């Protein structure tokens, strides 16, 4: 992993998201969400500066992105194995950014985008139903 | 529904689905309490439903019809559901759609929607806003239901008005007791009556029965924030108090055991919810943060504790607090709250001196903390309390300490300025007999204290100039290592602005008319000599004052960047008082040490005043050709297009086959002899790129007016014979200013592509594409016979104001800004500006006459050139007769400007954002426009970002009110037509729009003398030429000078003030003027119809 | 009336503020160097018209507060004023002739 | 003032300024007590007249709740009046209510408050 | 000055703001009575220390107005405000040395 040099809290974070990117059980992250929360306690200063760098255009900032992954985790890891422990794990990473103002409203819960690439794709109305049940 | 033939599966679906929304909306029945998963997937029938094109091939509004839908019970349910953004926007398309029916034969819609169906609109969108929990959308929802005692109590809680609140609760006994015991409580605590609270809840167990779970909660958390170790599903409050017991009892087995319980347990609640808005997620991540700092502290606590780990916890808090700088207060207090309750603990439980001391330091500066972050939300209680708490534990003997200064300055923010004032003169007192300002530690303490007493006292006007100059301001200089370095900037500033002031006094004095009205009485021989001498012991106070002033604002551009701003003021100095050489000796000697960049934006005024009149060391156009080059020298790319486009001023008849003019363009020419000296290839390669665009402007293209495919460019053209420019960045880019000089990794000009394109406009200017380094492609629109000079000086203007914004806290949270282009003008009537991508005209949009919105959507109204004809034929009648005619007009032209939101956006939450940030625009535009007075402010100087919703201004020529000299003057602040406030949404302009517009006056009102002196700067331009002239006036409706400028000087002055009439208002009152002035069809009746009042 | 009468008063002294002030006469001196003079022709006579119904307005409703009551009588000194300023007038002139002769006199005496 | 008020002070142990302020408070004039000095300003007590001459009954609530080291009575009866002068009728009757815990010691000053309280409030079983 | 001077000085000061418009209109009504000759010319000036007329009418009333507003050197301060700068320009003995003689400022 730690190849080409080392990372960033910015390239941590888009490292655990890319991994979330791949569904699995929420059990599987808990060791990942602990690394995160240390990277998240010693680079505060990175985080001001990724802030600072977001400012422009909100909606798109990594910040209310890892928070929003981060609570969707801990939905997905409600009546499992995991829960109790995975919530802590999540409630540790969360309680290392605070309430900081986003700059946004609204949640955008990070769509998928080959999919929307796909269905652009096709036309008629019938081909994207085909492929949606497919 | 797409075979459907005769509508019956049309009606059939309808009536069903209607009927499952109608019995969602029960409450047994006999079919009520309807499963939310069910809800659900009917509303997500009803959204993908929406989003369809109907084979009637109408608008997006057809569209959300494909079923005959009751929107207003679909919007309920979606509430009920938690669709909060879906609910909004099916209230709005319900609404829509009543009004639509209505005409075909809030409060109005409100109460035949209770009528009807039962719910009433304005209670929906009233719930709708409060679940979004966006501040300023409360304030637009009002009406019948604005008396109770509950909503007023809400609103009382929105701005914190904590005294209001608790009156209110204890007034009000039908409110349900436990909702008036929680608001008591809470009032109480933000009151800091810690001690009143803790004996309304001992007298709160007499004649009670067993608590509600939200009364212990308040309970324990009284108990926690009060240190009450005495007394004891577990809930949040009962956690973090169970918490501090065990780290006070040395049991961290229970502590430990007791945060992990609080994080899964908070972490479950937020989860099981909807996460829909952000605003949902604060409270949640700041008892998050709240219990990750005990945890941190437990962990140090349990070993021994040094003095560098306290130190570095304390770092890692300010750090933390750092990045909260934006946050509520809401969100902040608590963790402040239980950071001191901590420091206390750690206090108490110690037994060793070496680290008391230390414990007490920290737990001092947290405090002081405190007290700023209360101060700077406008609350007067805790800071007290911080304060006491700070005397409870740093009973002083020697008198002076940093915290008292703090405390000054609370007292002061209570409006108490002799208890300030006595407090801060006793420290001065104590600092002055103590020491010589010889301690290293209290310098800092010394100076700020002199500085603050000075400026207080400037301000009550308790001291006369002479005592409040020579004891506190000058001191303070003299008294004064980053603190070091900030102290002096701040009493460098503090002196300049006094003398400033002195100065200013002074000089207003001397061209008063009762100043002449003596002399002219005089006029009319001992008084003689008397007069002589008081003239020029006046003249010597003018210039020591002028002087001290120039020396302090040079001082204080030496220190520091946070009053870069203030350059504008001391050029404005430099260049009245050019004759002056001591001014010219102080910006020869100190005056070019200033960092270069820092008079960047002054650059197109400084260069303006070029010439080769005084001479010598000590003249003003030698030190003024100095100054220029050295910022040339350091910021190529930020000056060099500006000297070339002085000197270049008259290039078009040399390419095509005054005194102060030929003054100019010979410095400039040798500004960029000087340049070429430095850098031969890069000017040339400038002057060649000019060149080109010079050549391209002038091409006359009248033989493709009608074709807008793409034209190529002729081969002739020597634009497009420039290739790899490697040292030539993209002249309309915007260049981030390098404090160094190395301009490293730029984005060069590397090809023009071979094909340009006509937008309209009666001169044709050309659109051509730039691919720079890299793959992007930008698109410049060149244009000839006209003058870019007054764009660009007006991008300047918007560029400060965007700053200024950027500045204040307020505005910063709301996103306010102004949107800008670059504006490049190369010569006298030719120049190159950046053409922003996705923007279209509103004027394009709303009333083109082939496919507009007003022909699209409501097609049986008048058309555009129905109600321009109309309005035409009425302009040399009567004012009353234009008044009906407007009014017939606006009668058959409805606005259908909501749908440009509603077109492009159909994710719910999308649309909002959009919707918002449009209404933020349209506030912020038309805030700044009415302060600049910028006018000719119709339908084609107006464009719309496809992408962001928001406004973008073009064409500034017409500012300063000079709008209000054509015939048939302009009779409105802004634009607030129709079609502007239709989108906005269902409340107008009485929701976003009024606070934010509220907002930014207050920036400007702040902000007053800094704008006074960037628009004197600037206005003096001897090359802006912003007044009206009967050409000017022509063409737009198909000394002198300077009692013009002091004229309007004066009325900006007034409009920064808040004095309109002569009457002195606040910024509410000044808002809420503008806005009605804005919106009356008396005026907009009056209006050009070149400016579309009825659009 | 005392409401009413003050309400036209500061509209009456709105417009001739606006006639006494500078950006008046730039507008005119920017227009005096041909619909154009039309236009400002019939603007000057609705200002002027406009101007005239404020005034009378103010008058009779000052005068009809001076005959209702005595907490008000500080007011005759505006009252004054303005037939002071508007001899010429002859509307003015009638509507103190005809009501103002009803006003006690006792409340002119401060301007004797 | 103050140098005199502090060169008295050093000799006959009675300063000036204080004097004046007490003679200024029984005299009762308002306005002369504005300018007795600035010597004394910072004391709790000072403030809280002041406040109560102004009838600014929030921050005499403040100062009252913050300010432990003032005799008791005192501070009770001055955060019933603030309270009482407030409108917070029912808060002052749990306030009362609470207060009763500490019964121990009871001078005059809080039974007349309470049955003040308790007319005012036409409770009619404060007995 | 610290007593009972500077609180009637506010509260007389209160007063005549609050009645801006009353005392604004008397004052007009007395300046343009063509019998009072209220304007100083070198003969009074000359005797006190041993059509234009308009302009400084309007002059002389805008000053009225920006004394009753509290708008003193283009900024508008409040009573309090006003009444110090008011005493400290009074009091000062930087404008008392400048006086006339005649104006006996030490006594
Ligand atoms: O001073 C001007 C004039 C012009 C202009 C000139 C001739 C015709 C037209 C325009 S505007 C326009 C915008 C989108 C679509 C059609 C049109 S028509 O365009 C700009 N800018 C600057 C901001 O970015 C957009 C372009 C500034
Ligand atoms: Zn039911």
């Amino acid at each position: 992993k730690y190849s080409r040099g080392p990372f960033s809290l910015l390239e941590e974070i888009n490292h655990f998201l890319s991994v979330s990117v791949y569904d699995a059980l929420p059990l599987t992250r808990l060791e990942g969400l602990k690394d995160l929360r240390r990277q998240l306690e010693l680079h505060k200063d990175q985080m001001v500066d990724i802030m600072r760098a977001s400012q422009d255009n909100p909606q798109d900032g990594i910040m209310v992105k890892l928070v929003v992954n981060l609570l969707q985790l801990s939905k997905m890891a409600i009546n499992h194995t995991g829960e109790k422990e995975v919530l802590e794990a999540v409630g540790s990473c969360l309680g290392e950014v605070g309430p900081i103002d986003f700059s946004t409203i609204a949640i955008q819960h990070s769509k998928d985008a080959s999919y929307t690439k796909a269905l652009k794709l096709f036309e008629d109305k019938e081909l994207q139903w085909t492929f949606i049940m497919l | 529904l797409l075979q459907d033939t005769n509508e019956s599966w049309r009606n059939l679906l309808s009536t069903h689905v209607q009927g499952f929304f109608t019995s969602c909306l029960r409450h047994h029945f006999f079919r009520c309490c309807l499963d939310k998963k069910s809800q659900r997937t009917m509303l997500a029938v009803v959204d993908y439903m929406r989003r369809q094109k109907r084979p009637s091939s109408g608008t997006i509004f057809n569209d959300a019809f494909w079923l005959d839908l009751n929107y207003l019970e679909v919007a309920k349910v979606a509430q009920s559901c938690a669709a909060h953004f879906t609910a909004l926007l099916y209230a709005e398309i319900y609404a829509d759609k009543k009004s639509m029916d209505d005409q075909e034969k809030i409060s109005s819609l409100s109460e035949k929607s209770k009528e009807e169906t039962g719910i009433s609109l304005q209670d929906l969108l009233l719930e709708i806003y409060r679940s979004i929990g966006e501040p300023d959308s409360l304030y637009g929802c009002g009406g019948g239901k604005m008396l109770q005692p509950i909503t007023r109590l809400r609103t009382y809680e929105h701005e914190a008005m904590w005294g209001k609140a608790l009156v209110t609760y204890d007034l009000e006994t039908a409110i349900p007791s436990s909702t008036r015991q929680a608001g008591i409580i809470q009032a109480l605590q933000n009151l800091g009556l810690c001690h009143i609270l803790s004996v309304y809840l001992k007298g709160l167990d007499y004649e009670n029965k067993d608590w509600c779970p939200e009364l212990e909660e308040l309970h324990y958390q009284a108990a926690w924030r009060n240190m009450q170790w005495d007394h004891c599903g577990t809930s949040y409050h009962e956690s973090l108090y169970n918490a501090l017991q065990s780290l006070r009892d040395r049991e961290f087995s229970t502590f430990y055991e007791s945060l992990k319980y609080a994080r899964v347990k908070e972490v479950e609640e937020m989860c099981k919810r909807s996460l829909e808005s952000v605003y949902s997620l604060y409270p949640t991540l700041s008892r998050l943060q709240a219990i990750g700092e005990l945890e941190s502290i437990g962990e140090l606590f349990s070993r021994s504790v040094t003095h560098r780990q306290l130190s570095e916890v304390y770092i890692k808090w300010q750090k933390h607090s750092q990045l909260l700088k934006d946050s509520d207060f809401s969100f902040q207090e608590p963790i402040m709250a239980l950071r001191t309750v901590i420091l206390e603990i750690l206090m108490e439980k110690e037994m060793d001196n070496s680290q008391r001391e230390c414990i007490k330091d920290i737990l001092t500066k947290h405090l002081v903390e405190l007290s700023i972050l209360a101060r700077t939300f406008k609350n007067t209680q805790l800071p007290e309390r911080a304060i006491f708490q700070i005397k409870q534990y740093n009973s002083v003997s020697c008198g002076v300490s940093e915290w008292q200064l703090e405390e000054a300055q609370v007292f002061w923010a209570k409006k108490e300025q002799s208890l300030a004032l006595s407090i801060l003169k006793q420290m001065i007192k104590k600092l002055d007999a103590s020491c010589a300002a010889n301690n290293p530690s209290l310098k800092l303490t010394y100076t700020e204290c002199l500085r603050v007493c000075g400026n207080w006292l400037a301000e009550t006007c308790l001291e006369n100039p002479a005592v409040i100059m020579q004891t506190y301001l000058e001191k303070a200089v003299e008294v004064a290592s980053d603190e070091l370095r900030n102290g002096k900037m701040k009493a460098f500033l503090s002196l300049a602005r006094f003398s400033d002031t002195q100065y200013q006094r002074i000089e207003n004095y001397m061209k008063s008319s009762e100043f002449e009205n003596k002399q002219a009485l005089l006029k009319r021989q001992r008084e003689l000599e008397l007069d002589e001498l008081a003239l020029r012991a006046l003249k010597e106070d003018r210039k020591r004052f002028l002087c001290k002033a120039v020396e302090n604002y040079i001082n204080c551009l030496l220190s520091g960047e946070e009053h870069d701003m203030w350059v504008f003021r001391l050029c404005s100095l430099w260049l009245e008082n050019s004759g002056v050489s001591e001014v010219n000796g102080m910006m020869k000697r100190d005056g070019m040490k200033i960092p270069t960049y820092k008079f960047l934006p002054l650059m197109y005024q400084l260069a303006a005043r070029m010439g080769t009149k005084m001479m010598g060391g000590l003249g003003f156009h030698e030190v003024l050709n100095n100054l220029i080059s050295r910022i040339s020298m350091d910021h190529p790319h930020h000056t060099l297009f500006i000297i070339l486009a002085l000197a270049n001023a008259n290039r078009d008849e040399f390419l095509t086959k005054s005194q102060l003019d030929e003054d100019r363009t010979e410095a400039a020419n040798r500004i960029i002899c000087t340049i070429r000296s430095r850098r031969p290839q890069m000017v040339r390669s400038v002057e060649a790129l000019c060149d080109a665009y010079i050549i391209l402007a002038n091409l006359d293209a009248t033989q493709w007016k009608t074709q807008r495919k793409g034209i190529n460019i002729p081969a002739d053209q020597p634009i497009t014979k420039l290739k790899n420019l490697e040292d030539v960045v993209v002249p309309t880019m915007e260049i981030k200013v390098d404090h160094t000089g190395e301009y490293g990794n730029l984005v060069t000009i590397q090809s023009f592509k071979a094909e340009f394109r006509l937008a309209g406009g009666v001169n044709l200017p050309k659109i051509i594409d730039c691919v720079g380094s890299d793959g992007k492609e930008r698109r410049q629109l060149v244009k000839g016979r006209d003058d870019l000079r007054q764009d660009a000086v007006m991008q300047q203007v918007f560029q400060m104001c965007n700053t200024l914004l950027q500045r204040n806290t307020e505005t910063r949270k709301r996103k306010l800004t102004i949107c800008t282009y670059k504006v490049v003008p190369l010569s006298q009537r030719s120049g190159v500006l950046e053409w922003c991508t996705g923007t279209v005209p509103i004027g394009e949009f709303l009333v083109n006459n082939e496919d507009g919105a007003h022909k699209r959507y409501r097609p049986n109204d008048f058309s555009a050139f129905q109600c321009q004809k109309k309005m035409m034929e009425v302009q040399k009648k009567s004012f009353e007769e234009k008044y009906e005619v407007f009014m017939d007009v606006c009668q058959n032209f409805q606005p259908v400007f909501r749908y440009f939101c509603m077109e492009k956006f159909l994710d719910p939450a999308i649309w909002f954002e959009k919707r918002l940030a449009y209404t933020r625009s349209v506030a912020t535009s038309s805030i700044v426009g009415y302060i600049l007075g910028l006018g000719d402010r119709h339908v084609q100087n107006i464009l719309i970002n496809e992408q962001s919703a928001e406004l973008v201004h073009i064409d500034l020529g017409v500012a300063f009110e000079q709008g209000k000299i054509l015939p048939t003057p302009e009779t409105v602040p802004f634009r607030l037509t129709r079609d502007i406030v239709d989108g906005m949404g269902i409340t107008g302009v009485e929701g976003v729009f009024r606070r934010c517009c509220e907002k930014t006056m207050e920036v400007m009102r702040n902000s007053q003398e800094t704008l006074l002196t960037i628009v004197e700067v600037l206005l003096y331009d001897p090359l802006f030429d912003w007044t009206m002239n009967p050409l000017k006036a022509l063409y737009l409706q198909q000394q002198s000078f300077n009692k013009v400028a002091e004229r309007v000087l004066m009325r900006l002055q007034e409009k920064l003030k808040g004095v309109e009439e002569g009457t002195v208002l606040s910024v509410g009152g000044q808002v809420n003027l503008l806005i009605q002035q804005a919106i009356d069809p008396k005026n907009l009746s009056r209006l050009f119809p070149g400016w579309k009042a009825w659009v």
